[PDB]
């Protein structure tokens, strides 16, 4: 609320075929001491939609608790699968919330990536919700997807790849570089690996051992954390 | 007209919502008897409901009856009178009883949370908005001399102590019950007298109520200085204390 | 701040006699007067006297504050006030504007009744502009003339006395003082108050 | 709604019905007399006897004091009073503090009957059952005495009597009151007015307090005549 | 209660606290009012008690600002908290605008008062009926009315109070234009002595010019008295 | 909604007040005497069954270290009055830094009673407050009322039968009386007042020793005193 | 005899005849039942008194709701005072999560609603909640756990409840056996039979349009699930094949 | 200022000195830093003494209520969480940082208030500008289990010896004794020109006889 104190790094999200691919480290550095090297900073509201982060802890904790009771208000207030809140909605809140903040001049020291699946015609998932405990991938358009952005000042914007950080300097040249329409897994990932190597090796606040979660048809996926192959 | 219906005062000097609240206490016929010896203090009710329009029927656990709470670990007290208004009496005790440990940072005495509840029993009679709470109760615990204390109250607002007493129906009748098994009694080991007073207080509920007390009917809690903490006793225990008085 | 409106007060005791006494300043911009009649001491009743030392705004204000009081108790208990009573007050009233306060440094100088016949024992105190209470038992100072009277009563001071010679001390106590200040001055008052009379004397000071 | 008393609210012919049973409460208290001298204004009244017991040194519970230069006589009930009492008091003691000088009568009584007036206008509660005889000193007008009462009004007079039997005491007011008259002869008046009002021949000492008001050396203050005093002045009414 | 409807409409359509207001009124002592060319006449009544009863002290007629004026009828406490409340928004009007108040702001807003009260809940109708008289913006003159439902009209003569009907017939088939200030004074002496015993001691008349408000002494009312009386008989 | 249930009748009279001390005649009585060198608060406390202890239920109380007080009628109505006099000397205290005189503290209390006649949405005090104490100016007794109106006794008593209390006092009472006959006198008139046999635990006094501290007198005191 | 127009007046007899009305209005409403079984709890809602409105929709009217997708919650009695209770629910569930991190438990929010709806009955200017709620739960290590909350404000844990209008004959088909060992798949057949039988103004056709279900189960993995049609259908026309034989 | 606070058995012992400065110069030579709370709570600090004084009447005040209304003996944990609460309420900008001493029923405990709402019990300490001389040669003579004569000469140990090297602390020395029953307050525990009639001139004279 005055200034930041334990600090993530950076995030990275891109759309693809089949879904879209967040990516970040499992690191909350306190300044230049490195206290916490397994920490969750990709969080999930529902299923097709997550909530990224780069910057001050505590606000994205307690925007999590926002977002996700949000979502918990929805559930009670729900009786078809389309009356399941959309990313622009939750994107569109956190943009709000953060421009209030702003005016009162108590702001929130992240830089938020909303993004997920703003479509129902894919998958059956959200007619029976399962929020506790937990087939072939089916395509998804680049049109039915979505990813967003929240800047301190509530500045946003959407577009087909965005990051936080200082990846904002370095996967964003990679992405602008690279970035295709319509790849595979393989080579999203291998993208992703790229970049976030590239930041491993030229940023102190980063890491190697990384988080990767997807939102696909099947729903929202947080493979094992893997540490990268340099 | 209208002298009875609110908190005022009619033309002989009785505000009648007080006696018709203490009546509504002893038309849910529940009965609760308390009583103290050296260094324990314990209370006794029945596991039933109260007297209304439903009634206890075969899909009802009757082990979540209770008219015993607690409203800290050393305190424990045993409200009887309507169900709502035993809920709220015993959230107020405990919202006292928290907040005596917040700004005076002691555990709070039962004297003084009686004669708090005591003062905002007054505030409901002295205001016509707020309806009376048909809900008396006992309260007991330990002071800091380690000595037990054993207080009730009305709905009238009248906090007083005591070494045996009785709420519900009967307790005219029942006065004389306790008077005189203390009377026996004064004619001790730190467990021995914990016995002594629990088959006291089993007996009196026993006289008073003429049958034989099913312990999975009844509930039975004391605090003493061996334990110091308000812990209620199991049914097989009881069931023991209850043979040892046939 | 205190330079602005630069001002001192003083009280001895002595035997079955007590002695108050002022500066008649009133200063603006600090070094230039404007009046030589602003009297620090307010009679507040019939043997308890206040002297109030600092902005003369404050000064006023805290006066009517202290009058309403006053005359509200006396007018309540239909009988006369007492010192400590009227002292414990004043503290209370100094401290309620703890924050934000009165630039005030205040004395409180009277007799303190005993009955059983009646004894009229002296009482003195001072006070910070909080209300720091300390009794003191003799001469009281306070002002911004007060490390020169502090140094002039002990070396004048007789511990009790009669009253002509507590005239005489706290007198030469005050003008020795307010010489010896650029901007505290301009005249003075003495006010000897007894059981039986009160004298009030103004002196023939260095008034340029 | 359904237990509202109806206390702020007109009568057919336009009365409240709430202040006309104040002045009947009014009517059955201890009478009050009011006079106004050259040497000073006052105010004596008659004790109702509830016991023997009660302290006859002070305890004067039918005449206060507002301030050294106002005073008054109370007429109806005594906490409904002393309420009023201690509001007269803040007021004057509040235009002292604003303005530095003493607060003239008529805007101490304006103030009075103004906070009378709200609760028998606005809310719903019950006006104040008492009616006073304020009196006291101002430059601006000399020795003034008036006549308060649950409705918010006052009105000034040179003497009155206010109680039960009000009646024979403004009556014995109009026979013997004179414009210019002495301190003296105005206490005998007050004694001889109390005494035909309470159906007494000679009053007693114990039944009757005075106070008097008097603008001497340039400095205003009250006396309250004890009872030594008071025998000596029923002595000299009974010698007259 | 505290802040809840007691004046509401009858099954006729009336509101019948503010009838109970004007029967109060009706009660209250009577009061003219009479205007002519640059100048008005007050004249309101009055009862002491003799030998006991201060005149002085009484303020049926009074002044609220350098010009306006005003008469009531009806109780006295609430005509002077109303009174003082006209003359807060007297001063008030002269701090934010920088001229002094005109009759009509003032009548408009005596009316405005009234009806506030008798529209809001926990509050009784103000039991007067007040008739202001002052200088116009323009420099004219002219006396208003009011009544306790906020009724408020501009009148050129008026009375109110016991017998307002006998009076205000009175003046229908006397009133002239541009009359001398002795024939308003005269006229308005008459008026108030058709339902008023005759006596100097029984009425309290002013005359209001733009300079200031002039009571008239106590020997003109007993020339006056004496000359209606002579002119009676 | 807040509106004063309490409103005068015809003819006046108060009667939610006049109730109140209906109440107050119908409950457990209460006296104190002034005496030369000190002053006396005394009642007694119903026959009780011997489930009660009496160190638990006081009628009398301190308010301060010189003042007393006892009533009749309610309790619930004398404890909180009590807190809050309590309260009332507390503050004075805190001002003036002394304790509180008796006048001060009747005169907020009976400001208290009266706002609780005013005030809408309540009833008046069921009780009479009788309030003794030492101070400067000499001994001082009162008594309040449900009126909120306080006058000064130098003895009195209250409760049932309160007028032949009252005529028996008058008969045995002196202006200088010694404070040991003072007690004798409450024993003799509560023993008139109860028609029955009285014991210790079935009275209760309170008392003030000259300039010293208010004092409960314990059961062996009020014992030795009833031989 | 004036006793009975004000929530905040005792009776002479000491009762509080404002609520015995609530109690007979929410007696005369459409009624709900709510019992447990082995594999989770199933609860069912009959809406009997909108069979006259036939443009209603089919199962549109579902008074079955639930908090934070594991608790179910229902009512028997005035549409609008139930939903503020809900919605209450809502809140003190939000404000549970907020303060602690973690959900509610269910006896402690049965208390706060209990008091919730107690608040209301002592005041004159407050309208007491015309409305009975059930609230229940299941996981697999402590079982079900059925509430009832009621106007009067009491809370007593039940294995089975039913209220409104038929409810003595639903009761006395419920204690017809024990329903602790039957399974909550099977226990559907029963329930069909007992509408048919208990209320007076269902038949076939009215049985797949006006009344609601859900359960809480394991095979919903423990949470709250509105029926499939596929489940409902086969045992609704085995139950009217049994009733017509 | 110096003041000290010891715990002995089963009583404590407070002292503190009797001068007040207003700066660089000496306003009271014979002050009061020892207060009264309660019968067997005493209190002494150092700071601003305008809140020392009303902080401490507050206290005394409340503690007195709080007796009255519960009957039970005070406790100095009471105190010590009614002085935390105030001083946290405010900032931290009412210095006055106390050493409160008393005797519950829970044994005697000496208690250390700081002026941002801290505190912590300690068997002894010192506060003020002379806090350090006094606390030095305290921890070089404290002993567990003293007897009381013992206690007072090591608290004129420390509270003398902070009187002969600080500038800011001089005078008498004060000590109290604080037991479960009664207390000593011993004040001074060990305390180690006429001109002739007609001098002045004068202007004018108004003798005023009071009635």
């Amino acid at each position: 609320t005055l200034g930041p104190v334990v600090t993530g790094t950076s995030v990275i999200a891109i759309k693809y075929k089949h879904g879209i691919m967040i990516a970040a480290d499992r690191k909350a550095s306190y300044g230049s001491y490195a206290k916490f090297q397994n920490v969750e900073r990709i969080f999930k509201i529902n299923n097709k939609t997550v909530m990224g982060f780069s910057g001050e802890l505590a606000d994205a904790q307690y925007l999590h608790e926002l977002l996700t009771r949000k979502n918990i208000n929805n559930l009670s207030e729900k009786k078809r699968k389309e009356d399941m809140y959309t990313p622009q909605h939750y994107h569109s809140y956190v943009s709000r919330v953060f421009y209030v903040r702003k005016n009162r001049i108590d702001p929130l020291f992240n830089n938020i990536i909303i993004a997920g699946i703003n479509s129902q015609k894919y998958d059956n998932n959200d007619d029976n919700v399962l929020l506790y405990t937990n087939e072939e991938y089916k395509e998804i358009h680049k049109d039915d997807l979505y990813i967003g952005f929240v800047d301190m000042h509530g500045t946003n914007f959407c577009d087909d790849y965005i990051t936080t950080g200082y990846a904002r300097y370095f996967a964003l040249t990679l992405l602008r570089d690279h970035y295709k329409d319509n790849m595979t897994e393989e080579e999203a990932r291998i993208l992703i690996n790229e970049c976030l190597r590239i930041l491993y090796f030229r940023d102190a606040t980063s890491s190697n051992f990384i988080q990767i979660v997807k939102v696909t048809s099947k729903g929202v996926e947080y493979e094992e954390p893997y540490i990268l192959p340099c | 007209m209208y002298d009875r219906h609110l908190t005022i005062f009619s033309p002989d000097g009785n505000l009648y919502q007080i006696e018709y609240a203490i009546k509504a206490v002893k038309n849910t016929n529940i009965t609760s008897v308390g009583v103290k010896g050296e260094n324990c203090a314990v209370i006794i009710s029945q596991k039933k409901m109260a007297t209304q329009y439903i009634s206890q029927d075969k899909l009802l656990d009757y082990n979540n009856i209770t008219n015993i709470y607690n409203i800290t670990d050393e305190i424990g007290c045993s409200m009887v009178g309507m169900p709502g208004d035993c809920l709220s009496m015993v959230y107020k005790a405990r919202s006292e009883a928290s907040e005596f440990l917040y700004s005076n940072g002691y555990n709070v005495n039962a004297e003084t949370l009686c004669r708090n509840i005591c003062d905002k029993i007054q505030v409901y009679t002295q205001h016509a908005y707020m309806r009376l709470h048909a809900c008396s109760g006992m309260i007991i615990g330990i002071d800091e001399n380690n000595k037990p204390e054993l207080f009730k109250f009305d709905p009238s607002g009248f906090c007083a102590g005591y070494r045996a007493c009785v709420i519900g129906n009967k307790e005219q009748e029942s006065i004389s019950v306790l008077e005189r098994l203390l009377e026996k009694r004064k004619k001790e080991t730190i467990d021995e007298d914990i016995r002594n007073t629990t088959i006291l207080a089993i007996e009196a509920l026993q006289t008073i109520l003429a049958f034989d007390l099913k312990a999975s009917e009844i509930e039975v809690a004391i605090v003493s200085t061996k334990n110091r903490n308000f812990t209620q006793i199991s049914e097989k225990e009881i069931d023991n204390y209850l043979t040892y008085i046939a | 701040i205190y330079n602005y409106n630069g001002g001192c007060v003083l009280g001895m005791s002595g035997s079955n006699c007590v002695a108050i006494a002022c500066d008649l300043r009133l200063g603006a911009n600090t070094f230039t007067t404007v009046s030589t009649k602003f009297s620090k001491i307010f009679k507040m009743n019939n043997n308890v006297y206040v002297g109030l030392s600092g902005l003369a705004t404050d000064i006023q204000t805290l006066y009517e504050i202290l009058r309403y009081r006053v005359n509200l108790y006396e007018v309540r208990q239909d009988a006369e006030m007492d010192v400590e009573c009227f002292a414990n007050m004043l503290s209370s009233i100094l401290y309620s504007n703890r924050f934000s306060p009165y630039f005030v440094n205040p004395i409180v100088v009277g007799f303190k009744l005993k009955h059983y016949k009646v004894n009229y024992e002296p009482y003195l105190t001072a006070y910070d502009l909080i209300g720091a209470k300390c009794e003191t038992r003799d001469f009281v100072v306070n002002g911004v003339t007060s490390e020169q009277l502090f140094g002039m009563c002990e070396s004048l001071y007789v511990k009790d006395q009669d009253e002509n010679g507590l005239f005489e001390t706290i007198s030469q106590c005050l003008l020795s003082a307010l010489d010896r200040d650029c901007i505290s001055g301009w005249g003075a008052e003495v006010l000897v108050l007894t059981p039986e009379k009160i004298i009030k004397k103004k002196l023939k000071a260095r008034m340029d | 709604r359904r237990y509202d008393s109806r206390t702020t609210t007109f009568s057919p012919e336009g009365r409240l019905y709430q202040v006309e049973y104040a002045l009947e409460a009014i009517n059955n208290a201890s009478i009050t007399i009011g006079l106004i001298t050259k040497d000073g204004v006052i105010l004596g009244a008659d004790k109702v006897f509830i016991s023997k017991l009660i302290d006859k040194a002070n305890n004067y519970e039918k005449i206060y004091k507002i301030d050294k230069h106002i005073f008054c006589g109370v007429a109806g009930l005594n906490a409904d009073a002393n309420i009023l009492i201690n509001q007269s008091r803040l007021y004057a003691q509040r235009y002292l503090y604003n303005y530095n000088e003493v607060q003239p009568v008529s805007q101490l009584v304006v103030q009075i009957c103004d906070i009378k007036q709200s609760y028998t206008q606005y809310g719903g509660l019950r006006p104040y059952g008492v009616s006073f005889l304020i009196g006291g000193y101002d430059t601006k007008d000399g020795y003034q005495l008036y006549h308060t009462d649950p409705s918010g009004n006052y009105s000034g007079w040179f003497a009155t009597a206010i109680g039960t039997n009000n009646l024979t005491a403004s009556s014995v007011l109009k026979q013997e009151w004179k414009n210019d008259m002495t301190l003296e002869e105005g206490l005998l008046l007050a004694l001889k007015t109390l005494a035909k009002s309470t159906d007494t021949e000679i009053p007693k000492s114990e039944k009757i307090e005075l106070a008097y008001l008097t603008n001497k050396d340039g400095e205003v203050y009250q006396k309250y005549l004890t009872e030594k005093e008071i025998e000596e002045l029923i002595k000299l009414y009974t010698q007259k | 209660s505290y802040d809840r409807a007691i004046t509401v409409f009858s099954p006729d359509g009336h509101l019948l606290q503010v009838e109970h207001a004007l029967e109060a009124v009706k009660k209250g002592g009577c009061a003219v009012a009479i205007k002519s060319s640059n100048f008005a006449v007050l004249a309101v009544e009055k009862k002491n008690i003799p030998k006991l009863q201060n005149p002085k002290t009484t303020e049926k007629l009074i002044k609220l600002d350098e010009h306006n004026c005003l008469a009531f009828a009806g109780l006295n406490a609430d005509a002077r908290v109303l009174v003082n409340k006209t003359r807060l928004e007297c001063q008030r009007y002269y701090l934010n605008m920088d001229e002094p108040a005109p009759v009509d702001y003032i009548a408009k807003y005596v009316a405005k008062v009234q009806q506030k009260f008798t529209h809001r809940g926990g509050v009784r109708p103000f039991g007067i009926a007040t008739l202001i008289a002052g200088f116009k913006n323009n420099k004219e003159i002219c006396i208003y009315q009011t009544e306790p439902s906020g009724i408020y009209a501009a009148w050129k003569a008026q009375a109110i109070g016991k017998n307002a009907k006998i009076v205000q017939e009175f003046l229908e088939k006397n009133y002239q234009e541009n009359m001398e200030q002795k024939d308003c004074i005269f006229l308005a002496l008459k008026a108030i002595f058709e339902v008023v015993e005759l006596s100097s001691k029984n009425v309290e008349v002013a005359l209001l010019t733009e300079k200031d408000l002039t009571f008239i002494e106590e020997q003109e009312i007993n020339s006056m008295v004496e000359l209606i009386d002579q002119e009676r008989t | 909604y807040s509106f004063s249930l309490t409103t005068f009748s015809p003819t006046g009279k108060l009667v939610q007040i006049e109730y109140a001390l209906n109440r107050v005649s119908s409950s457990s009585p209460a006296l104190g005497i002034r005496a030369k060198n000190g002053v006396i608060i005394a009642t007694e406390k119903k026959s009780p069954n011997e489930l009660i202890e009496e160190n638990s239920i006081f009628k009398i109380q301190q308010i301060s270290e010189h003042i007393g007080i006892v009533y009749a009628g309610m309790p619930g109505d004398f404890r909180v009055l009590l807190k809050r006099a309590r309260k009332e000397a507390i503050r004075y205290s805190l001002q003036y830094g002394s304790e509180i005189l008796v006048k001060e503290l009747v005169k907020i209390i009976a400001s208290i009673v009266q706002e609780f006649t005013q005030t809408g949405g309540v009833r008046p005090f069921g009780l009479s407050l009788l309030i003794c104490g030492v101070d400067v100016y000499g001994y001082h007794l009162y008594q309040i009322d449900p009126s909120g109106c306080y006058f000064n006794w130098m003895a009195t008593c209250v409760g049932k039968d309160y007028q032949n209390n009252m005529s028996f006092l008058e008969k045995r009472y002196n202006k200088d009386i010694e404070i040991e006959d003072a007690i004798h006198t409450a024993i003799l008139t509560l023993k008139e007042s109860y028609e029955g046999v009285l014991n210790e635990k079935n009275i209760e006094i309170g008392v003030a020793y000259d300039n010293k501290p208010f004092k409960i007198l314990t059961q062996n005191e009020i014992k030795d005193y009833l031989i | 005899a004036g006793y009975d127009l004000s929530v905040s007046t005792f009776s002479p007899d000491g009762r509080l005849y404002q609520v015995e009305y609530i109690y007979k209005s929410i007696n005369n409403n459409n009624t709900a039942l709510c019992l447990e079984c082995k594999d989770g709890i199933i609860c069912c809602c009959i809406n009997s008194n909108m069979d006259k409105n036939k443009m209603i929709k089919k199962n549109s009217y579902n008074r079955i709701y639930h908090v934070n997708n594991n608790i179910i919650i229902t009512y028997s009695g005035f549409d609008g005072d139930a939903r503020n209770i809900i919605d209450r629910a809502r809140s003190e569930a939000n404000t549970y999560y907020y303060n602690f991190h973690t959900n509610i438990p269910l006896h402690i929010l049965v208390n706060r609603i209990s008091l919730y709806i107690h608040a209301y009955t002592l005041y004159w200017h407050m309208r007491p909640f015309a409305a009975s709620i059930i609230i229940s739960s299941f996981n697999e290590k402590d079982k079900g756990d059925i509430y009832c909350i009621e106007p009067n404000g009491a809370c007593y844990k039940y294995s089975g409840i039913v209220i409104g209008k038929n409810k003595e004959m639903f009761k006395t088909e419920i204690e017809k056996k024990d329903y602790k060992d039957i399974n909550v798949r099977d226990a559907i057949e029963d329930i069909y039979k007992f509408i048919l039988t208990s209320d007076d103004h269902m038949n076939k056709n009215n049985l797949q349009n006006l009344v609601n279900f859900s359960w809480i189960c394991k095979e919903s993995s423990y949470e709250f699930q509105n029926i499939h049609e596929e489940i409902l259908t086969p045992a609704l026309n085995k139950a009217v094949e049994y009733i017509e034989k | 200022t110096t003041i000290c606070g010891l715990v002995c058995q089963n009583a404590v012992i407070l002292g503190a000195d009797t001068r007040a400065t207003e700066g660089p110069i000496v306003a009271d030579k014979n002050c009061s830093k020892l207060h009264y709370i309660s019968k067997n709570i005493w209190c002494a600090g150092a700071g601003v003494a305008g809140d020392l004084e009303h902080t401490t009447l507050w206290l005394q005040h409340n503690v007195e209520l709080h007796r009255l209304n519960t009957n039970t003996q005070p406790r100095v944990s009471m105190c010590v969480s009614r002085l935390t609460q105030e001083l946290f309420k405010y900032q931290g900008y009412k210095v006055c940082a106390i050493v409160l001493g008393g005797v519950d029923v829970n044994g005697p405990q000496l208690y250390g208030i700081h002026p941002h709402g801290s505190s912590c019990l300690l068997p002894f300490t010192a506060l003020g500008s002379g806090s350090l001389n006094a606390m030095a040669v305290l921890e070089a003579k404290y002993r567990d289990n003293m007897t009381i004569e013992e206690g007072k000469n090591l608290v004129c140990e420390a509270i003398c010896a902070g009187i002969f090297n600080d500038l800011g602390s001089g005078g008498n020395v004060d000590i109290c004794v604080i037991t479960k029953d009664s207390y000593q307050h011993i004040r001074p525990y060990k305390e180690p020109t006429i001109y002739p009639k007609g001098t002045t001139p004068i202007l004018s004279e108004k003798i005023e006889y009071i009635k």
